[PDB]
């Protein structure tokens, strides 16, 4: 339809960044919050409410 | 160490329990049905989204979906447990009767319903009769291969009927006949009937059909059949 | 000489019988799936026989050996042992009964099997197999004729087992049985006739197979006993000579069903194959 | 036609300015973390009430409580510490594929093959739980809906587009159109300003709450999508088909970054969760097992095979210290 070809037209002038920036950012968060996920490094079993 | 609220929760936790077993007590005792069928098939008045009904002091269930659309390999997936899926045809208009078949086809070889059988229902026998009779019927014209056939030997009429209404009434069961025998065999089958709009016996029939699929599945069951 | 291998083949029973029957009510008691209301007369069954196995046997060398002890230190030990191996019928007789229901009357099945109701009837079998058991300690003993000799003829009489314990406890289960499963295999190649219209000869050949040794095995296993028994109470020309081994062989045919009813009922089933195999590749 | 000309010509400067973008690739980049190792997770409590296969479960903001629903047509909710249950609330119709738990505590939600979602209320003042709303606008099945707020929800049903609805009003205020086929998948951005759709078309679409339009779309599976989930840093978005495949997503890049599969799989996959550092990747399948994947690495970590049928939901807690998984055998099981 008329209406198709212009939806498409606003989904190629977004700007785009290189996959490296978004690798690092991924990256960054990933190892900032290591110490606070209870599934990757297990608590000891006192902190634990699963028992 | 338990508190006040502690027993309180139990005991709450305690009533529900027994209502879900008086539920299941309820619930494990019934029969699912599911009908199909397509538009102009009759298929509200073969006894609307839900019914029950006993027939023997043995309970059933009929289901029907029907605000969907012509694809339905989605929601199909959740009828896997179902006793038996109930089809029904209509006979009398001639040109939307092949698209019929298709959708018998895929029904029949859909992966999530391998186990379950089949019910058929021929509607509208009367306004096939009439047609057949008049002088209208161009049955050749829209299936070519009709000339050739003849009535088989193992019908059985009934009696007070034109030769000319069973030959093309038994014409159209041979097709659908075909499909079920191609694919598939020992895990369902098809059970022909032939049903008007005025026939006050179906219950019956699918009383004793379902009874059938129920004592096939448990004689497979001890490894005899 | 004989004794010994009497003695070391009943051990070897024993050991087998539990050795196969713990595994049964493992399996039942470790899968969700195989908790169904059928499955509990199976459990029943196994526990009935390993309990057998366990305690039953070692009595019976214990009777048979031939040592003094009191009166009532020996009709104990005579009545626990029937105990334990009448469960075994009636656990059969309830199984049989089961399979039936459900083949022959295909639609009320669900509503008529229940846990309820199946516990009901296991608990109702147990407490009448310990009633029937117990009836010498009610007064029909052979005190008055007999510092006692353990045989087993000494304590309990023979006008016992062949009227009370055979004419009411064992025949009219075997004759249930019998027509359950003629029933059974009528139904079956009916529901083959019409679906043939391999060849429809070649399995009602199998259907006849496997519906005949569940009967034959049994009847191979019970009716030697209670023939000798019947045997001694009625002719004494015949009864009083005889072999002495002669009688050592029913008693282990009689034993022999405990080893066999697993193979027979639980291990030929689907759920429990695939139980197995999911167990056995998990670990 | 010239329209299809220009369609093309739109297309290949899409496609040539999604090329140029491309700095490096994951695996030349990942090649230098430490390997998280072998993940072994045994299950701690087995709920057990349900009649019927299970379709759905969501927990709450305190990690105390979840709810569950099955074809039987009722609703439970659970207590995770003590294996006790709270309320069972019994439905108008037998079949549901939806549940949803409202963030303050006080509300559910419930929709199915009925074509309507029902909002049940919980802290009442007469000690029964009663319907408070109906939404009927849609024309196909719902398939998941997920609050925002006390007063406002947002809908995905097979009428191949999505509605947001306010409570008050019963008015839906904003549909979204843009899809051919079937959704079957949403989740919520966790500021609560944008969120992404995965249809029947092998295809996923982000959408924007206020502006009402399609924002950036992005393909490359080769069959149905199945389910979504979104990352906790609000940037990236896992998803997964029927090819046996999982696949990650960038917003910021509009292309493609990891993906996650193997030749030994078939199976389809049928829910995905994300863990709350993002390292971990939990993936239910139709062999009647989960996988846990790396995200960074591409690699497996474990399996959870504790059931016996399908695992058709899959939940991380917001402290992220159990998983819970249900199943077509009746049973919930949580993991630690
Ligand atoms: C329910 C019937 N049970 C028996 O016959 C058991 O009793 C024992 N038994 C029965 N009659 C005799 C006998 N005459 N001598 C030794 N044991 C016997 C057998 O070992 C059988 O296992």
């Amino acid at each position: 339809a008329r209406k198709l070809v212009e939806q498409l037209k606003m989904e190629a002038n977004i700007d785009r960044i290189k996959v490296s920036k978004a690798a690092a950012d991924l990256m960054a968060y990933c190892e900032a919050h290591a110490k606070e996920d209870p599934l990757l490094t297990p608590v000891p079993a006192s902190e634990n409410p699963f028992r | 160490t338990v508190s006040a609220e502690d027993k309180a929760a139990a005991e709450r936790s305690k009533m529900i329990e027994k209502q879900l077993q008086k539920d299941k007590q309820v619930y494990r005792a019934t029969h699912r049905l599911l009908l199909l069928g397509a538009d102009n098939s009759g298929k509200s008045t073969i006894v609307i989204f839900e019914t029950k009904f006993q027939v023997d002091k043995v309970n059933f269930h009929m289901f029907d979906v029907g605000g969907q659309r012509d694809e339905r390999r989605k929601w199909i997936q959740c009828f896997n447990d179902v006793t038996a899926i109930i089809f029904v045809v209509d006979s009398s208009d001639y040109n939307r009767l092949q698209e019929a078949l298709n959708d018998f086809k895929s029904i029949w070889n859909n992966r999530w319903l391998r186990t379950i059988s089949v019910i058929l229902f021929l509607n509208k026998q009367d306004l096939l009769a009439e047609k057949v009779l008049a002088g209208k019927s161009k049955i050749e014209d829209y299936f070519p291969e009709f000339a050739r056939y003849t009535t088989p030997e193992d019908a059985t009429p009934e009696p007070g009927e034109d030769p000319r209404v069973t030959r093309a009434k038994y014409f159209i069961r041979d097709e659908f006949l075909r499909i079920s025998t191609a694919s598939g065999d020992g895990r369902h089958y098809c059970y022909p009937h032939f049903t008007c709009a005025v026939d006050t016996e179906n219950a019956r029939r699918i009383f004793n059909d379902c009874r059938d699929i129920i004592q096939r599945m448990h004689l497979r069951q001890y490894e005899l059949l | 000489t004989q004794d010994a291998l009497y003695v070391a083949l009943e051990l070897v029973i024993a050991a087998l019988s539990v050795a196969g029957n713990v595994l049964v009510c493992a399996a039942v008691g470790t899968a969700n799936t195989l908790q169904t209301p059928t499955n509990y007369f199976l459990v029943s069954l196994a526990a009935a026989d390993v309990a057998v196995g366990l305690f039953a046997i070692p009595f019976a060398i214990t009777i048979s050996l031939g040592f003094c002890t009191d009166f009532y230190g020996c009709l104990f030990l005579a009545c626990f042992v029937l105990v334990l191996t009448q469960s075994s019928i009636f656990s059969l007789l309830a199984v049989a009964v089961d399979r039936y229901l459900a083949i022959c009357v295909p639609l009320r099945y669900k509503s008529l099997v229940t846990g309820t109701r199946a516990r009901g009837v296991i608990a109702v079998l147990w407490v009448l197999a310990f009633g029937i058991g117990l009836t010498p300690f009610l007064g029909w003993n052979s005190k008055d004729s007999a510092l006692v000799k353990c045989l087993f003829e000494n304590v309990v009489p023979m006008s016992y087992m062949v009227y009370f314990n055979f004419f009411g406890c064992v025949l009219p289960p075997l004759l249930i049985m019998l027509v359950i499963y003629i029933k059974i295999f009528l139904v079956a190649c009916r529901q083959l006739q019409r679906t043939e219209l391999r060849t429809t000869l070649q399995r009602e050949i199998h259907a006849a197979k496997s519906l005949a040794m569940i009967v034959g095995i049994f009847a191979l296993c019970w009716l030697p006993v209670h023939a000798v028994n019947c045997v001694t109470l009625f002719q004494p020309a015949q009864g009083k000579n005889k072999p002495k081994w002669a009688m050592n062989m029913a008693i282990l045919l009689s034993h022999a069903n405990s080893v066999v009813n697993p193979i027979v009922y639980a291990y030929r089933n689907r759920d429990f194959r695939y139980t197995f195999h999911k167990i056995i590749s998990r670990y | 036609d010239q329209l299809r000309q220009e369609a093309e010509q739109l297309k290949n400067q899409i496609r040539d300015a999604r090329k140029a973008c491309a700095d490096a690739t994951l695996s030349q980049i990942t090649n230098n973390i430490d390997p998280v190792g072998r993940i072994q997770m045994r299950t701690r409590r087995t709920l057990r009430g349900h009649l019927a296969k299970i379709y759905a479960m969501h927990w709450g903001t305190d990690s105390r409580l979840l709810v569950s629903a099955s074809q039987d047509g009722k609703l439970i909710i659970w207590d995770s510490y003590t294996t006790n249950k709270v309320h069972a609330i019994p439905l108008r119709s037998s079949w549901v594929m939806t549940c949803a738990y409202a963030p303050s505590g006080n509300y559910v939600a419930c929709g199915g093959l009925d074509n309507i979602c029902s909002i049940y209320n919980l802290k009442t003042r007469e000690g029964n739980v009663r319907v408070s709303r109906e939404l009927a606008g849609h024309t196909g099945y719902l398939s998941c809906c997920r609050f925002l707020d006390d007063n406002q929800i947002v809908t995905s049903s097979g009428d191949t587009t999505c509605a947001l609805w306010d409570i008050e009003t019963g008015q839906q205020t904003t549909t979204f159109t843009g899809h051919t086929g079937d959704v079957m998948s949403l989740s919520l951005a966790p500021d609560t300003r944008l969120f992404v759709s995965g249809a029947c078309d092998a295809s996923a679409k982000l959408w924007d709450v206020r502006e009402g339009m399609c924002r950036q779309t992005f393909t490359g599976h080769e069959s149905d999508i199945n389910a979504i989930c979104f990352f906790p840093n609000g940037n990236a978005f896992a998803t997964g088909s029927d090819d046996a495949t999982c696949r990650l997503f960038d917003l910021r890049a509009d292309q493609e970054l990891m993906t996650y599969s193997h030749d030994n799989i078939i199976c389809g996959i049928t829910s995905v969760s994300f863990s709350k550092s993002g390292r971990l990747l939990l993936a239910g399948y139709d062999d009647f097992n989960c996988n846990v994947w790396d995200a960074l690495k591409a690699d497996r970590a474990g399996v959870l095979a504790g059931h016996d049928n399908r695992v058709s939901c899959l939940g991380v807690t917001d402290d992220g210290m159990a998983v819970a998984t249900g199943s077509w055998d009746s049973f919930l099981k949580i993991w630690n």
